[PDB]
């Protein structure tokens, strides 16, 4: 999946207090917000513990 | 007009517009003209009924 032609502020998708795990290099959690790129890719899966 | 979609990206979905399906053959009453460009990947529409 890829997002174009969208806007999105990813605060309500770190505010949910269910996700269990969070993994994020290249970039602060907390400054990529404003940082702005072209094109963002979701990788969705399944995986064991 | 189509059997089945790959692996993709960029979908998009424009305001809604509503049509009538009744044909008739009867003289024309409008006038629709579209122009459809491609300049380095990017996509333009210009359009005016
Ligand atoms: C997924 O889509 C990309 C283009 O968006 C394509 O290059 C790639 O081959 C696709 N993957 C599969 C498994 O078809």
């Amino acid at each position: 999946k890829r997002i174009s032609n969208c806007v999105a502020d990813y605060s309500v998708l770190y505010n949910s207090a269910s996700f269990s795990t969070f993994k994020c290099y290249g970039v602060s959690p907390t400054k990529l917000n404003d940082l702005c790129f072209t094109n963002v890719y979701a990788d969705s899966f399944v995986i064991r513990g | 007009v189509y059997s089945s979609a790959n692996n993709c990206t960029f979908e998009y979905v424009s305001q809604p517009f509503l049509m009538d399906l009744e044909g008739k053959q009867g003289n024309f009453k409008n006038l629709r003209e579209f122009v459809f460009k491609n300049i380095d990947g990017y996509f333009k529409i210009y359009s005016k009924h």
